[PDB]
RNA sequence: GUUACAGCCCCGCCCCGGCAGCAGCAGCUCGCCGAAUCCCGGGGCCGAGGGAGCGAGACCCGUGCGCCGCGCUCUCCCCC
RNA sequence: GGGCCCGGGGGGCCACGCGUCCCCCGCGAGCGCACGGGGUCGGCGGCGAUGUCGGCUACCCACCCGACCCGUCUUGAAAC
RNA sequence: GCCGUCGCUGGCAGUCGGCAGAGCGAGAAAGAGAGUGGCGCGGACGCUACGCCGCGACGAGUAGGAGGGCCGCUGCGGUG
């Protein structure tokens, strides 16, 4: 979720 | 023998040999320099 | 689309960047570069029209087939490949030919070629050598080196141009030299020419062929 | 030894430690200082010949 | 015109005292009597060179009775300068104490 | 991330054992380091016999 | 690290297997936490449990 | 031992296994020569076990070091005192050797044992090894060299070279 | 007989008196090593196997460079 | 020295969203290069109908290395 | 590299196709689960299962044992  | 293979096995293997590199080439340009300073206080 | 742009990691040893993961992260500012989540033709024809199919079922099928071939990498086709030159062969050498109709001879190395044949000259005048390919592993390398620094060789003088073309028999064949290839020849000679007659005596050195006599031993001489 | 054993592993057990129950071979020694106490270890030599007969 | 290649003699197989490995050849080359000075002959083209009776089809040129077995160096042969080589057909016997030609390609130097 | 631990306890192991033979040296000591736990071995004789 | 690196293979189903890929280690030393070459050659070279 | 190349100067201190009765066993100090350190304190406990009830089993190496020549540029006289067995008794021997290293002096020791008694180096005890000045040593092969204005020439130099070339024209000379 | 018209060894104080250097391209005066090790090159022998798929999907029927491992660039904007 | 190489006042990190509570103080897209689950060229040259091309093996010959005559009884056979 | 033997008492009936949807080799038990409420008509080979396929190790042999012979001979029932 963070990566993107 | 094979670097992708050893990174396949072993990723940190890329990191300890870019570091071998960026070292063993600063520690020959220190001692270039420090020859070549020799030399130059030598001919002083 | 953007404009492609220069790989930032520059190559440290082959397969081995300058930087690491975290160095080349922020040196390509990812941290703000986040991102998320016909087979027919229709013809008219004199029905109405017809649905034409572009590619038809083969009309014929061998009793057997062979297997695809299992998949491979890093066998790329020759037009691909790295071509490599030994250091000792650089424009202007003087190379010794050791194969074929001018074996002996001493030529003179002009610039090697896309497909990694050498292109040397005689110069004709000198001993009758033409501008021809030849292949490094055939040569000898002498030390000996003119400076055709400021020769300009001309471009169309390619694989290309220097590839036989094929000659047809039912009596024989024979190969003749284009009306081209003599003014090219000169072009080129006109500019080397002058500059090996600056080095005495090496006209004479290039006129002469490589022989190895008694007692000479080729892997106690100096080239 | 298993009384040993059967008192050691239900005293570890209430204790919520773990102590070794099986015997082990004897290991290679471990590292160590030797002091020397300012005193030059004593030269030996071998000893000439001599026919005791 | 002149000699392009060096002169060797095939002075015999490959072997210990009393087993023969044919498919190996050991050669002796003019003046290389070392074998640091062997180097610049590995790799490099060998062929025994003979003639028969019969004529026989020649590369660039009109049958003849020249016939060629093509070699190469592939290695040292102990501390005096002989070379090992490899043919495509082992050398025939009758070849021993003979003339091997080795060509001065591929080129290295 | 082992690999970059394991590396770094490579280094503690081959720099302490140096160093514990310095600081007994400077005492006039002797530092015996611990005997090998590990062995290689190999046959060197062949099956007959 | 040489001897285990070109030299190594596990014995896997009673089969003789070159370690080339690290799940070779990982399915049958993983319950020891042994999961990588690394992992293997740090239980050989410091004796470990 | 095999006294293999030239041999080294170790300097090997072991000790008795510390035990209730002695917690602190005294030190013991050998000079050994041998190929290497290997061999050097496999050989000091066969010497300690000829002096002391002492063994590899109960007892320990504490330092196994290389001795350095300490004037490697010096040239010097040594005197050596070893025993060995000939094959119908033992002997002790003082011998002299000049050399540059104490090790190379010992080394000497052992290639001539060999060669003027046909003593295997198993056999031979180097006892001690002394730096000897030269109005005490007492070998005229050794004494002949205590001269200050020495010099002599080389008669009859044999050609070495003797495969390079194997076949020529000339005849060598030996007079230079 | 004891530094003189050569030198050698030793010892005390001189920052272990100070400077290079450092198991030394004075290419051999004497070692052991490499998580404290990397780069490049040369010669020889060999090429066993042969349907590994990828992505579009029930709004699509494509394409035979595909796994794992390592990278690059774009989906931002500037400068040389 | 060890403490994710503790706490305070030029160079590499397999750090890089956030609302927070607070210890402490679940699918981005493409594109490309490859030391990446065993070789390919999307590289070339010469020669060929009456004397030449290929034909392991087989017919004959030569040479180098090897090589004692089988069956049998036998501890042991090329066995005088 | 190739041949055979042994072992894995290993894998393959899933060739489940337009009544379609291609996967189950991967470090770490058990569902590519089922539901109830809040244009083209196309897609290689395979499977004598006594068959076919993969991976690893191994291979001396008299006396003697066992297996397999699409080895060979004569005659008989069937079949070609
Ligand atoms: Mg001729
Ligand atoms: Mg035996
Ligand atoms: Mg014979
Ligand atoms: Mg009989
Ligand atoms: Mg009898
Ligand atoms: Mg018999
Ligand atoms: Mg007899
Ligand atoms: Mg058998």
């Amino acid at each position: 979720r963070g990566l993107r | 023998k094979n670097l992708r293979i050893m990174l396949k096995l072993n990723p940190y293997a890329k990191t300890m040999r870019r570091n071998t590199i960026l070292r063993q080439a600063r520690n020959h340009k220190l001692r270039v320099e420090r020859a070549a300073a020799a030399l130059a206080a030598k001919s002083d | 689309k953007g404009k492609p742009h220069c790989s930032r990691n520059p190559v440290l040893v082959r397969g081995i960047g300058r930087y690491s993961r975290s160095a080349m992260y922020s040196r390509k500012a990812l941290y703000k570069r986040k991102y998320a989540a016909l087979a027919t033709v229709t013809k008219p024809v004199g029905g109405g029209t017809r649905v034409v199919k572009l590619r038809k079922m083969p009309r014929y099928y061998p009793t057997e087939d062979v297997p695809r071939k299992l998949l491979s990498h890093g066998k790329k086709p020759f037009s691909q490949h790295v071509r490599k030159l030994r250091a000792s062969i650089t424009p202007g050498t003087i190379l010794i030919i050791l194969t074929g109709r001018h074996r002996g001879k001493r030529v003179v190395f002009l610039k090697q070629l896309s497909s990694g044949l050498l292109l040397v000259t005689g110069p004709l005048s000198l001993n009758r050598v033409p501008l021809r390919r030849t292949h490094q592993k055939f040569v000898i390398a002498t030390s000996t080196k003119i400076d055709i620094s400021g020769v300009k060789i001309p471009k169309h003088l390619t694989d290309a141009y220097f590839k036989k073309k094929k000659l047809r028999k039912p009596e024989k064949e024979k190969y003749e030299i284009t009306e081209q290839r003599k003014v090219d020849q000169k072009a080129v000679d006109s500019q080397i020419l002058p500059k090996i007659k600056a080095v005495p005596q090496l006209q004479g050195y290039l006129r002469s062929v490589f022989a190895l006599t008694n007692g000479v031993y080729p892997h106690k001489l100096v080239f | 030894r298993v009384k040993e054993n059967d008192q050691k592993k239900k005293e570890a057990k209430e204790k919520g430690t773990w102590v070794q129950l099986k015997r082990q071979p004897a290991p290679p020694r471990e590292a160590h200082f030797v002091r020397t106490n300012g005193k030059e270890p004593e030269l030996l030599e071998p000893i000439p010949y001599e026919f005791m007969a | 015109s002149g000699r392009l290649w060096c002169k060797a003699i095939f002075a015999g197989y490959k072997r210990g005292l009393r087993n023969q490995r044919e498919h190996t050849a050991l050669l002796k080359i003019e003046g290389v009597y070392a074998r640091d000075e062997t180097e610049f002959y590995l790799g490099k083209r060998c062929a025994y060179v003979y003639k028969a009776k019969n004529n026989t089809v020649t590369p660039g040129g009109k049958p003849n009775k020249t016939r060629v077995i093509w070699g190469k160096v592939t290695r040292a042969h102990g501390n005096s300068g002989m070379v090992r080589a490899k043919f495509r057909s082992n050398l025939p016997a009758k070849a021993i104490g003979h003339r091997i030609r080795v060509m001065l390609y591929p080129s290295r130097i | 991330e082992k690999a970059k631990h394991y590396h770094k306890e490579y280094r503690q192991m081959y720099r302490t054992e140096i160093r514990m033979a310095r600081m007994a040296r400077k005492a006039g000591n002797f530092y015996v380091p611990a005997e090998p736990k590990l062995a290689f071995v190999i046959r060197i004789r062949g099956i007959n016999g | 690290n040489e001897l285990i690196y070109k030299r190594g293979y596990g014995k896997i189903n009673k089969k003789r297997i070159a370690l080339t890929d690290n799940t070779l280690i990982a399915r049958s030393l993983g319950k020891y936490n042994i999961i990588c070459m690394e992992d293997l050659i740090h239980e050989i070279y410091t004796v470990g449990k | 031992m095999k006294a293999s190349g030239t041999l080294r100067e170790y300097k090997v201190v072991g000790r008795c296994l510390p035990t209730p009765k002695c917690r602190t066993p005294p030190l013991y100090r050998m000079r050994i020569f041998a190929p290497n350190h290997v061999v050097a304190k496999s050989r000091f406990w066969y010497f300690v076990s000829q002096l002391k009830k002492m063994k590899k089993s109960s007892g320990e190496i504490v330092y196994c070091g290389q001795v350095f020549e300490k004037s490697p540029l010096r040239v010097k006289n040594f005197g050596i005192w070893l025993r060995y067995d000939s094959r119908s008794g033992t002997h002790n021997m003082y011998r002299e050797y000049r050399d540059l290293t104490t090790a190379g002096a010992v080394t000497q020791c052992y290639r001539d044992m060999g060669a003027r008694h046909r003593a295997r180096a198993h056999s031979i005890q180097i006892m001690k090894v002394e730096e000897i000045a030269a109005s005490k040593c007492r070998r005229p092969a050794v004494k002949q060299f205590h001269d200050s204005k020495i010099k002599f020439p080389l008669p009859h130099r044999v050609l070495r070279r003797q495969h390079k070339p194997r076949f020529t024209t000339k005849r060598p000379n030996t007079f230079f």
